[PDB]
């Protein structure tokens, strides 16, 4: 259908604290890490459906300047002495047709799992620190 | 149709610019007084759609063709202050005052993606001339008076 | 009704051979676009030919017995209007047009004749 | 063939459009009035095949040979509603009317892919032109007059 | 053979609902997870032929807008407290040579099984939310 | 050797069947699942050949028109409550030198054995319907 | 040496077509009278090869140096019935009168691949000009007289 | 912008060289006595964004829109000590006096990539010319007033 989103990227934040060094060039990206449900299915048309546990575990690979507030956040989250949970909303403004709507996505506790691959060049700059904080539950909603 | 119109506007009233001083693209269109620092929406990028929805109204009863697409417009800044009027561009694109005045213009607005100082061959000198990239998507749509069902009359059979 | 075309051939068409063979091939619109249906016919003494011929989109093509291949002589549109007893060079010369479409529009004589059936047939209960 | 003039006639009659403005491709015809909106069925793109069936009837006993294939054939708009006559079919391709009208057309009509508003060199000149992108796909067919086998004798031998 | 279709695409609709938001390029995909027969074959010319109970599992993944009614309808499949069962059919209608024939697809009972990897960039637009409902009898007729 | 076929491609008959629409582009395949003969190979110049149960297994990969007698035919098959053998000959005549010869190739009770992936596209047309039967003697003579 | 005049054959006697309408390729032969609707076999394409076979004989001894290969040969159909005539050849070509024409041509036939209806420059006009597409595949031969070997005397030595 | 310039500056004092023996880029400017070895910012390399930073400061409320960046800028050296001043530029490049000189240019200085002796074709005779390569990576930024929020006023809802 007919939609413009304002926001050109959604805008997150986690543990009230939003991220605005975004690596240009797709820096978030959610990914699904198991299925919403498996099933068992048995003859004659039989089947059995069940959601797994790991309905909404969400991995959210999050690209960032190579020293930025937004990676000073997530270094200072990454070398703490207890990993710290990270709790927070990815969304958008986005217009439907004339209505203004929004399209927000929870993230619930959730932790690094990837340290960015620290690469320094010479020939090329980089800075593209790229983690991966992956949660439980990734509800959208619109 | 009215897209590109559309991000003139933006850029109109993004950087506080002139009617008179951005003109659209490969239009015929004359560029005197070098200096003046133009500003042209090119949009001789190829559009490509991404999706063709249809949706359907039921009580004031029409329906809705919408066709989303995107295309690589680019923005070729001129004149003396070309530089400035690049960066500055280049750089308030992604603040309060671009994303709160394009409200309802139909037209989402992607990060500058990159720039250039290719300038032209004026004839045996060189204009100030900058392109900047980025990626705008859109959606136009129609609106068609077709009608609904109200029933459904019908006949089964069996062996 | 169906045409007869004969003669003597003679002139482009080639010396009067006495074995000379044509081919017409028809299209007709069978289902969805047409069917092309081929037919051999062959000539008696001093290059004679003499043939009917349905009505349609004809294809004529010439060539002798014993050769390498046909002659192109062309297309023709044999209609309910051309002559019965003509020559087949003259045929050759009425070729095929686009009217077509324009001729596909005789069939308002054949409305009007189903709709004097309609009449003739519904008056009669009285 | 008649694919051209089958596309010819289904942009005839979805934009309710008109015969005299509709020319087909590269062929010869003056685009005299600029601004008398035409459009043309740009037929150059390479059409590749993809299969070649062969089918038989019995009774009225003759044979088909089909071709099925397909070609990126493209339709550029002219005339100073170039733009609207581009959006508007662009659009209602994938309504209703299209797809209700392309009846017996023997001729799948897929959605439009791209755009373009790449004009025309009129000398010194810019004359609006626009080019749209659909893959098309039909299939040739002939029919011949074949005929069956009614019966099979032969012998058979040992040691 | 001579074939042409009316309707672009294969008309798609799960529970009395119409998919209309489709990705252009190639949205709708079938895939047989499995074979329709596996056998065991043994000497001199002998083989045991048996169709598995896993005969029609198809997956069926959808590429819609990123947040579109389709999108809307899937997403509130996706996140129900129970799964929701998927019925329905994809069909094209198609002329064969000028008889009309209607080629349908029937989707029994099925399930999400692979979220939307959900993707957002800044270079470049990507309005691409792929799911993947995955049923267990699909059985084209024509 | 000096050598020309008739018959563009290897006219193919499954069931008294004869498949003549075709994808062109290399629709029919023949691929050997299995070698022809496993050894085990002891010291001093001595191994041991054994022709295996698998030899001539061969699976034959048939791409066709999507919605086609010859699709059809396969489709009914595919749906078939009881999975239906397929018996039949794969063959090409070609003119030696002078002398005409037929390479013909049998194949034995033979089932489905991957179902197509139905694509359905926007973008590309795209008729392609790959069906895998998977014989088990597929025995070349010429 | 021979292969393109027998696919010339091949196409003379598959569409039932004149001799002198066909020529060859980027030969020297005028094309006067625009209408009159030429067919040439362009072997331009690159032919390869893809074996070399060499076989013996026994009793009337001599021996057979083989070479089978492949050349796309494009098809370019001219004249106001152009289109027909690729149509209808690139439809036929899979049918019984070709596959049972073309008995002695030592030359397979493949599938037409493609086509496409680029037209000529002739001048400020332009005449009806179609390409199709297909591989064709063939083996040139020669034969030389060697002669056998009846015996072979030798010598063995040990330690 | 300012970056150009800046990496001209850079340049201006790693090699001690003069003012008016550095020109910019393709502007307009003559290259009198091809021997007085001339050294040029060549910019036409496009520069592509990495990222669109956006900071806020509080106190002196006001905040901060950067956009980091980088440009293939090259060094093309002239005049009879071309090679020298490429070579003893291109080594000096990653010493003290470089990256001690570049304090307060706000511009990151990366390795020379690769160097050339593409002469110019200056009219039947080849005047030194020498290319070296480095990517240059920097960040243009601007202010904008905005204002902050001191509370939030509002009401809740409940069944």
């Amino acid at each position: 259908s007919v939609i413009v989103y304002r926001n050109n990227q959604s805008t997150l934040t986690l543990n009230g604290y939003t991220f605005q060094h975004l690596y240009q060039g797709a820096a978030l990206v959610l990914t699904p890490v198991n299925a919403k449900t498996a099933r068992t299915n048995s003859i004659n048309g039989g089947v059995s459906i069940s959601g797994r546990v790991d309905g909404g575990v969400h991995t959210l690979a999050i690209m960032v300047q190579k020293h930025s507030p937004d990676d000073k956040f997530l270094n200072d989250a990454k070398n703490s002495q207890e990993p710290v949970v990270f709790d927070g909303s990815m969304k958008r403004a986005y217009t439907e047709s004339g209505t203004l709507k929004k399209a927000t996505t929870t993230l619930e506790t959730g932790s690094i799992t990837t340290q960015p691959t620290k690469t320094d060049n010479n020939q090329d700059p980089d800075d593209s620190r790229t983690y991966v904080i992956e949660f439980r539950n990734s509800v959208e909603t619109f | 149709s009215q897209s590109i119109i559309n991000v003139a506007r933006y850029i109109r009233d993004l950087l506080d610019y002139d009617e008179n001083l951005i003109q659209f693209d490969r239009k015929n269109t004359q560029q005197s007084d070098t200096v003046t620092g133009y500003i042209v929406v090119n949009g001789s990028g190829v559009q490509n759609v991404l999706s063709h929805g249809s949706s359907y109204d039921g009580d004031a009863e029409i329906m809705e063709y919408s066709k989303s697409e995107s295309r690589l417009i680019t923005l070729e800044f001129y004149g003396s202050d070309a530089y400035e009027n690049a960066e500055l561009f280049s750089l308030l694109n992604q603040s309060q005052k671009a994303k709160e005045v394009s409200r309802g213009l139909g037209l989402t607005i992607y990060n500058v993606s990159q720039a250039t100082d290719v300038k032209q061959l004026l004839g045996y000198q060189y204009g100030n001339r900058v392109h900047v990239d980025f990626n705008i998507q859109y959606c136009p749509s129609v609106y068609v008076e077709t009608l609904r069902v109200d029933a459904s009359e019908f006949e089964i059979l069996v062996d | 009704m169906s045409i007869q075309v004969t003669g003597i051939i003679e002139g482009p068409l080639g010396t009067p051979s006495p074995g000379i063979t044509i081919r017409v091939v028809s299209k007709i619109s069978y289902r969805n676009t047409y069917r092309l249906s081929t037919e051999d016919y062959v000539t008696t003494t001093g290059g004679a030919y003499d043939f009917q011929l349905n009505e349609g989109f004809h294809k004529i093509l010439i060539r002798y017995r014993g050769a390498s291949s046909f002659t192109k002589l062309g297309d023709v549109s044999v209609s309910d209007q051309t002559p019965s007893p003509i020559t087949l060079i003259n045929l050759l010369e009425s070729s095929s047009p686009k009217a077509l479409v324009v001729k596909l529009q005789e069939l308002a004589d054949e409305a009007s004749e189903s709709a004097q059936s309609a009449s003739d047939d519904a008056d009669q209960v009285t």
